């Protein structure tokens, strides 16, 4: 979590440095092509959120929807995990639609711009942790409790489905 | 989430109680059960400093997973067979429980049912 | 250092989705005189912007190439060993 | 102890008959020298208390309570140097006894063997405060500080002395080392009981208490600044020190009336910091945080736990560090801007950087920052309140966030904002009251690494 | 101003866009990409599980050992 | 080690001695081979200036020795020479047994950390042997108050002893 | 336009639902006339002394003064017995003491009721 | 256990130098932001070896070494334990923020 | 060279005054550092008596 | 944010007013009086000025906005809320 | 003084269109919006009778008060915005410029001198606006805060120096 969090975080940052100090999505738009670099880090890391298999996210957030309904909790403890997947997806997709996608909603005035070499390296190593980071820890860390083998198929699957809705 | 159904909305007695069951004598109706026995001695657990929760009988494995890694260092690739074994004895050893709540699960149908066959018979 | 003003003859609802807010306004007895400012961001390189699917696909034409001789590299080790 | 009683009446005769110029500059220098020899006090023993002559005592308690009057008096004469310049050299010199006849009474208060003994000089403190805070004060209301600063401490005083000349005439002597060696159960006879108070109010109306701290408001935010960080950071602990002293003969009766006292603090801090969020003067929210404050020590004492009485100690010398520098801080912003209300002069951190910070760690040790011996003492104080009852927490934690909500207040309502455009006299800020800050603030650092030298007698 | 622009701003045109920006973009957007399938060719038996779940009502009275239902 | 396993018993330590059946070496083995020769090496004759230096020049110090006073209970009432000398006894034997409390607790905390995850198993002993230690001491010092004494103290012993007393002629019945 | 939002002490009616927006009386914009003329003057003497170059120092805020002395000094003097008072004094004073003073009397009784006897959990506290 | 804990704690110090140098006001206010980055990438450097001997023995220890208080019964130290959460979690933690004022130095300039 | 006078004043220079403080004075002190047991495995060996623990038995060995 | 002198300013806001379809190119002027030189109502005051509005980022006080007549002002208007020298 | 009726019209719809563009978002849709609006805007452009416009003012203003978005776009430097009053913490009063060292004013040499006159152009300028704004100003005071002009000989605008030296929107 502390690595694509905060690895979208200064990706925003670095849109709304080149944006004119900006935060409201209603006046982003049409940066996919004119925030090529960001547009990227923003693009894998806002479902990596939601962690695609082989992923960060994916070793955590998959393991955790299935560990809680592999086990005994309230019956609306499971729920808001499955509307936490599902409404996180959601939001995550609607930044990069007002974000990049779509219209400049913009100052005419193009500044828009992010060749600030400090720029790349700093997010750079941020996309090499936020998708490699997973993997690698996961298998240098022996597992603590006993795994989740004989499962009713279903429960897993349901977290990749309800991210996609 | 169908069991749940069947006690929730259904018969609370039909389904076992997690909490509870198994409720019937393991031995009564298999004659001369043979007891679920262990692999790794309590020093095999006790020297591997093991924790309690995964030093169940599949911790036998466990230290073998361990072994093969803390001598697969550097490499993290390898390392395959010995969770093959693991998570095996865990899939049959969660078959085992699962069993063990159809056991019951069934053990509570056939009684129920028997009784309100003698309560149908009187 | 140059900071120039381009034409403004390149800039009215022309070339954008403002062909159906001036005519649909138009079917009503309207005007839609600000259309203009906002021609060049539904114009220019700022149109034409990639899909979801393809926001994420970008970089699979690379990466599918990447991955098949990959695997057509994994198929290697267990062919020739 | 006359190795400092000695020289520090030796101060008088040399402050008064220096040059009209050198006053200044002679009493800082041989006062903080005196504050050295005083240093070597911080020895202690085992549990055996320095007994250096009949009619002198010293222990760990007594030591860090010397130390913080002999460090402290420079303090004052490095803060009064700013108001004092515009008076004759007769009247200055006059200001200085003033001071110096009360560092001298409040070391032989300190270090007195009976309680008649420390009663005389413990009282006697009285006066030189009252010629400071009154005929060296600012405004018209002065005149009825003094007063209800006066028989306030008087009013609960008189009873004390009846007490004490009758414990002579029953135990046969006031001398502190035989009553507590001495020391036999109080029976819980209806007289014992006022026989109890008696021994008891004249402490908490100085702490001061929930009901009684009127003269505090009243006193403190009044008097000048040299008065005020004694009076704040010392003589309200003058209560502090009589009763672990006046304890340990007044059981077991402590158990049945500390109750209303208890809660009438308990309840008191809680509703003293609730003023202190929403005062309109600067110096009124730190003098009602000195109540606040202290209020936490008189639970400590009267709790009687050894955990407590350490954290008693604690607070009591990190009160009076803070205390202080707040006052001070204040000061510094009255006298440029000729008030004291709290939103005159919002936003001053664009125009006072180094002040901003001696606003910042003041108002923190305020908040008592870990590891700070604010919360050292407080921290203390929790653990055994907690130990005497569970539902205790709620309370003074509830006390010390909104405790919290003020100490960042008039951080906000003094340095966060805007400066105020015309204004036009806030000047370059000068060493001197700059420096005071530094004298401070160190030692409160220093400390911080080696606590062990302040819980007291008990650790 | 001062020396030292290079980066030069457009007015409602679409910017100048250096290829250092755009090349390691899709390379990176690749890199994320070749990562994942080659995750998938090579470890598909850990998205999806690799031991059977079997069914609770095809097991019969044997290994449940149920004593029969008529006594 | 200045301390001997009788103050503080160190359990003893066994190596798992490795074996990397992997193609590739492992990286510790080096990393801490530099470690050792790029920065203990100037530190180990740096220390031996700092050994042989202290053996040029080796004063010496003593410990401090107190020789047994009458107890509180055979002290006198009102006579302030014999009972301050009980009274100070018993301040420094509170020291003391309050120093006992710290070395069964630093050798119970030392337990669990050696026995790792089996610290529940592996470190009862050390458990109940501070358990009764803490229980002695409740009885001993604890509740007396914040003006604690020698005779505040032997009214609280006298006080267990006759409540046990009672006690034990109620058992005895 | 929509079912009203109802104004609250601690959020207002706004400038555009108030009845006097749009309820504009001859002497209600009349009003706004002479309130500002002395806006105009407060403003202008501030400007007089705030552009004031030989001004120097702070001037006084009559209305902090008028605040800080009617917050600190001139309350006793309006002070009244009143009965109200009283009440809100009472119940604010004694109140709270005996509020505590009970919760804490019963928890102590019930605290201690069990020491005597050794019901509690003690065995690994000794530090007081 | 020569290495893992001792890093530890060259790792924790090395952070502190930084401002030990900005209140000894003999540190260079125009560089500082990159003195920060070496400070921050080196500490995250010497944080990766702590990490190598506990994939490869998974030790783990508590280091407590000047006693403050001894408030009788309680003696108090400064003491760090390091487990499997704490040890991984100083990479991951220094890795990030010396990203983030990477970024920072670019963004966060104009003041 | 700036680097390299970095790792110097910075960190080379921090790993003599530690190593020197905690190898003699801190572990001068009992059980100022305890380092927990690494999990021996039955079947590998003890380093210093050269006891190799013994092993268990064959496992279930239910290869899927 | 590059340093935005009045010249740009100045350029961008004729353009627009140039650019809004009801004030033809032709017909606009310097000091182009909407009431009386263009001719234009209260309403459409409203959408010049917050046309540039969005056009320029800053904010437009309302009480300015309604007084704000001629682009020369505009133009001096943001020279004074940004106070430009060059 | 008091609003006037189209005065109060214009600011209602001021925000109301600033509304819609925080609900439309996109530009094409804001401005079919826009439009739509403004011939709604000018349905009833006639009002005859001030009475019947204050009615029709009810209804306007209640529709635009609803009309906020639940999160309108506020401006970085639009009040409440991100950038708003930001940099406050930057601007310091001018006269703390004489509240320098000697060494820093010497070491800006240049622009102390031209502090400087700018120190005695606020000399003559305030003793001459000054007995300028006294008689300027009508008997009853100022009837408004708007000040009169520097309409005299050699006259510097009275009232300037604090307007003149504001501290720059852009400190820095
Ligand atoms: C997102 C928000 C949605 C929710 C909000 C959507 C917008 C709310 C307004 C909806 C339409 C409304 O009828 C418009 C009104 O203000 S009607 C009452 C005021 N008007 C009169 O009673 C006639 C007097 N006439 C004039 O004041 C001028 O003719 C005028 C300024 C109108 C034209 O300009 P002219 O150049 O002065
Ligand atoms: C279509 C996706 C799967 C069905 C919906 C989610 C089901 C979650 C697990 C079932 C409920 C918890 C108890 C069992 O397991």
């Amino acid at each position: 979590h502390a690595f694509f969090k905060a690895m979208l975080f200064m990706c925003s940052g670095s849109i709304i440095h080149s944006l004119n100090d900006e935060q409201d999505i209603r006046k982003m738009g049409g940066l996919y092509k004119a925030m090529p670099f960001t547009t990227t880090a923003l693009i894998i890391g806002s479902l990596a959120l939601t962690g695609m298999p082989y992923l960060t996210g994916f070793y955590s957030k998959d393991l955790i929807i299935e560990a809680v309904n592999m086990s005994y909790t309230n019956a609306w403890a499971l729920l808001m995990t499955l509307i936490a997947t599902s409404l996180t997806a959601a939001y995550s997709t609607r930044i990069i639609f007002f974000a990049f996608l779509g219209k400049p909603r913009f100052p005419p005035l193009v500044l828009i711009n992010e060749n600030n070499p400090l720029l790349i390296n700093s997010i750079k190593r941020l996309l090499i942790g936020s998708i490699f980071a997973g993997f690698i820890i996961s298998n240098n860390i022996p597992p603590m409790t006993v795994p989740n083998t004989t499962m009713p198929l279903y429960m897993k699957m349901t977290a990749l489905i309800v991210t996609i809705m | 989430g169908a069991h749940l159904a069947r006690r929730y909305l259904g018969d609370a007695s039909k389904e076992p109680d997690p909490l509870r069951m198994p409720t019937f004598p393991p031995d009564y109706g298999f004659p001369e059960r043979k007891e679920r026995e262990m692999v790794a001695t309590q020093q095999e657990m006790n020297d591997a400093q093991l924790m309690l929760q995964q030093r169940d009988y599949c911790a036998h494995y466990l230290i073998q997973l361990l072994k093969c890694k803390r001598d697969s260092f550097p490499n993290f690739l390898a390392c395959k067979h010995e969770q093959h074994d693991w998570d095996y004895c865990e899939h049959l050893d969660y078959v085992k429980r699962m069993k063990e709540f159809e056991r019951e699960r069934r053990l509570l149908q056939r009684k129920k049912r028997r009784e309100q066959r003698e309560a149908e018979m009187a | 250092s140059k900071m120039e003003l381009p034409d403004y003859k390149q800039w009215k609802i022309e070339g954008t989705p403002l062909e159906t807010v001036q005519e649909k306004l138009a079917a009503r007895g309207l005007r839609d005189p600000w259309g203009r400012n906002e021609a060049w961001r539904y114009s220019g390189g700022f149109a034409n912007n990639v899909s979801f699917v393809g926001a994420l696909l970008k970089g699979f034409k690379w990466g599918f190439a990447a991955f098949v001789v990959a695997v057509g590299a994994e198929y290697y080790l267990e062919s020739q060993n | 102890m006359l190795k400092i009683i000695i020289p520090t009446t030796m101060l008088l005769p040399m402050t008064w008959m220096s040059k009209h110029n050198m006053i200044w500059i002679n009493a800082t220098v041989h006062s903080l020298l005196i504050s050295l020899i005083s240093l070597s006090l911080l020895n202690q023993l085992g549990e055996n208390s320095l007994n250096f002559s009949l009619t002198f005592f010293s222990d760990s308690l007594s030591a860090p309570l010397l130390v913080l009057t002999t460090w402290l008096l420079p303090l004052m004469l490095m803060a009064s140097q700013s108001h004092l310049s515009k008076e004759t050299t007769t009247r200055k010199k006059l200001y200085i006894t003033m001071l110096i006849l009360l560092q001298l009474f409040l070391i032989m208060t300190f270090t007195a063997t009976e309680l008649i003994l420390f009663y005389i000089l413990f009282e006697a403190t009285l006066v030189p405060t009252l010629i400071i805070i009154t005929r060296w004060g600012n405004q018209t209301e002065r005149l009825n500080a003094g007063l209800y600063f006066l028989f306030y401490t008087l009013a609960g005083s008189l009873p004390l002395l009846v007490a004490l000349v009758y414990i002579q005439n029953t135990t046969g002597s006031l001398n502190f080392l035989i009553i507590h060696y001495w020391s036999h159960p109080l029976s819980n006879s209806w007289s014992n009981i006022f026989m109890w108070l008696a021994c008891i109010m004249a402490f908490m109306v100085k702490m001061p208490l929930y009901g009684l701290h009127l003269w505090l408001p009243k006193a403190h935010v009044e008097a000048p600044i040299a008065g005020s960080m004694v009076l704040a950071a010392v003589l309200l602990k003058l209560g502090g020190y009589g009763m672990m002293r006046i304890t340990t003969i007044l059981n077991p009766l402590t158990n049945y009336m500390a109750y209303p006292f208890l809660m009438l603090s308990m309840w008191g801090m809680i509703m003293t910091s609730s003023i202190c969020l929403r005062q309109t003067d600067l110096k009124s929210l730190i003098a009602y945080s000195s109540v606040s404050h202290m209020a936490l020590v008189i639970v400590a004492i009267m709790i009687q736990t050894p955990w407590s009485f350490m954290g008693a100690t604690a607070l009591m010398i990190a009160h009076g560090l803070t205390s202080s520098m707040l006052f001070c801080l204040a000061n510094t912003n009255y006298e440029r801007v000729h008030s004291r209300t709290m939103i005159l002069a919002r936003g001053l951190q664009t125009l006072l950087p180094l002040m901003a910070t001696w606003w910042l760690m003041a108002s923190l040790t305020n908040l008592a920052l870990p590891p700070s011996i604010n919360l050292i003492g407080e921290l203390f104080i929790i653990t055994a309140s907690f130990s005497w009852s569970n539902i205790t927490i709620i309370l003074m934690g509830m006390n010390m966030m909104i405790t919290a909500l003020y100490s960042l207040y008039m951080l906000i309502t003094t340095q966060r904002g805007k400066y105020t455009h015309h204004i036009n006299n806030i000047k370059a800020s000068f060493t001197r009251e700059n420096a005071l800050m530094a004298l401070h603030i160190l030692p409160l650092l220093l400390l911080t690494l080696n606590p062990k030298m302040i819980l007291g007698p008990l650790y | 101003a001062g020396g030292g622009v290079h980066i030069e701003p457009r007015y409602r045109q679409f910017p100048q866009l250096t290829r250092s920006q755009l090349i390691q973009a899709e390379f990176f957007s690749a890199t994320m990409w070749f990562w994942i399938l080659w995750r998938f060719w090579h470890d598909s038996d850990a998205v999806l599980g690799h031991f059977p779940y079997p069914d609770p009502s095809q097991w019969t009275d044997e290994e449940l050992g149920i004593l029969p239902d008529d006594e | 080690d200045s301390w001997d396993k009788d103050v503080y018993p160190e359990p003893p330590r066994r190596t798992p001695a490795p074996a990397p059946q992997t193609s590739l070496p492992n990286p510790v083995t080096y990393l801490t081979k530099i470690f050792d020769l790029l920065v203990d090496r100037p530190v180990t004759l740096a220390r031996e200036f700092i050994e042989q230096q202290h053996a040029k020049n080796r004063y010496y110090y003593y410990h401090r020795e107190f020789r047994r006073v009458p107890d509180i209970t055979e002290c006198e009432e009102k006579d302030i020479l014999c009972m301050f000398e009980a009274e100070m006894q018993w301040r420094r034997d509170y020291k003391v047994d309050q120093e006992i409390v710290n070395i069964i607790q630093e050798r119970l905390k030392a337990c669990q950390q050696r026995e790792g995850e089996s610290y529940r198993q592996n470190c009862a002993k050390e458990l109940e042997q501070f358990t009764q230690v803490s229980k002695a001491f409740q009885d001993r010092y604890s509740d007396l108050g914040a003006h604690y004494s020698a005779r505040k103290c032997l009214a609280k012993q006298k006080q267990r002893m006759l409540a046990e007393r009672k006690a034990a002629k109620e058992a005895a019945a | 336009s929509f079912p009203k939002y109802k104004p609250s002490r601690l959020a207002t009616l706004p400038a555009t639902l108030d009845p006097a927006e749009y309820d504009i009386s001859p002497e209600t914009r009349k009003a706004q006339a002479e309130r500002l003329a002395i806006r105009s003057r407060l403003k202008r003497e501030y400007l007089l002394q705030y552009n004031d170059p030989n001004r120097l120092g702070v001037i006084e805020d009559p209305a902090l003064i008028r605040w800080t002395y009617a917050r600190s000094a001139n309350i006793y003097p309006n002070f009244r017995p009143t009965p109200k008072t009283s009440l809100l004094g009472a119940l604010f004073g004694i109140g709270p003491l005996f509020f505590w003073y009970y919760v804490f009397k019963t928890d102590r009784d019930k605290k201690e009721k069990l020491i005597q006897e050794g019901k509690l959990d003690q065995t690994f506290n000794i530090s007081y | 256990m020569n290495p893992f804990a001792s890093l530890t704690l060259t790792t924790l110090i090395i952070l502190t130098i930084p401002i030990m140098m900005s209140n000894s006001n003999i540190y260079k206010t125009n560089l500082y932001p990159n003195y920060v980055k070496t400070t921050v990438s080196y500490a995250f450097t010497l944080s990766l070896v702590p990490l190598l001997m506990f994939m490869h023995t998974g030790q783990e220890m508590i280091i407590s070494n000047w006693h403050w208080m001894t408030l009788q019964t309680v003696e108090l130290s400064l003491s760090f334990k390091m487990d499997y959460f704490s040890v991984m979690f100083i990479p991951v933690a220094l890795f990030v923020t010396w990203s983030i004022m990477e970024f920072s130095m670019w963004y966060m300039h104009s003041d | 060279y700036r680097h390299s006078i970095f790792a110097v004043t910075h960190v080379l220079i921090p790993v003599w005054i530690i190593h020197y403080y905690l190898k003699y004075h801190v572990t001068a002190k009992p059980y100022t550092v305890v380092e927990r047991k690494p999990r021996i495995f039955p079947g590998d060996t003890i380093l210093e008596t050269g006891e190799v623990i013994p092993l268990m038995k064959e496992f279930p060995d239910q290869h899927h | 944010a590059p340093p935005l002198t009045l010249e740009a300013i100045k350029d961008r806001v004729l353009y627009v007013l140039k650019l809004y379809d009801k004030i033809d190119p032709e017909k606009l002027s310097v000091n182009s009086h909407f009431m009386k030189d263009l001719g234009l109502d209260s309403l459409d005051q409203v959408e010049i000025i917050m046309a540039m509005e969005d056009e320029f980022g800053f904010e437009i006080p309302d009480i300015d906005a309604e007084k704000l007549m001629c682009p020369q002002e505009i133009v001096d208007y943001i020279a004074d809320k940004k106070d430009v020298y060059e | 003084a008091y609003l006037t009726h189209q005065q109060k019209v214009l600011r209602l719809y001021k925000r109301a269109l600033r509304h819609l563009e925080s609900w439309c978002v996109h530009r094409d849709k804001y401005r079919y919006f826009a439009c739509l609006m403004r011939a709604r805007f000018d349905e009833h452009k006639n009002e005859k009778d001030m009475v019947k416009a204050t009615q029709l003012l009810r209804q306007a203003e209640e529709e635009f008060w609803y009309g906020q978005h639940p999160q309108p776009y506020i401006f970085p430097e639009s009040p409440g915005g991100t950038s708003y009053e930001r940099y406050e913490c930057y601007k310091v009063p001018e006269w703390c410029l004489d509240d320098w060292h000697p060494s820093e004013k010497a070491m800006y040499p240049d622009y102390f001198a031209k502090r400087e006159q700018w120190k005695r152009l606020r000399r003559e300028s305030w003793e001459r606006e000054v007995k300028q704004l006294q008689e300027e100003t009508p008997p009853g005071g100022p009837r408004t805060e708007a000040l009169p002009p520097a309409r005299k000989e050699g006259d510097l605008p009275p009232l300037w120096w604090h307007i003149v030296t504001r501290p720059r929107e852009r400190p820095m």
